[PDB]
């Protein structure tokens, strides 16, 4: 073998798509993403 | 190059016409294969 920065582990509801990963806002700045390993959705403050 | 499939099968009882739908792209398989961009129009499958 990733993309750190920071916030808070805080899972988030939303329901991607298996062939999807970022996130994007109004601003197209990245707030939910897809975990590598585990498929878990969250979100970045 | 990179040879996007995007394939779906829809349920089909018409004559001459289609539906409608909304949203962009899925590719349900996706693989850099090295084709040229230029054709697209559902192949043959018959008996």
């Amino acid at each position: 073998n990733g993309l750190t920065g920071t916030g808070v582990l805080t899972e988030s509801n939303k329901k991607f798509l298996p062939f999807q990963q970022f996130g994007r806002d109004i601003a197209d700045t990245t707030d939910a993403v897809r975990d590598p390993q585990t498929l878990e959705i969250l979100d970045i403050t | 190059g990179y040879f996007k499939i995007y394939s779906k099968h829809t349920p089909i009882n018409l004559v001459r016409d289609l539906p409608q739908g909304f949203s962009a792209l899925e590719p349900l398989v996706d693989l850099p294969i090295g084709i040229n961009i230029t054709r697209f129009q559902t192949l043959l499958a018959l008996h």
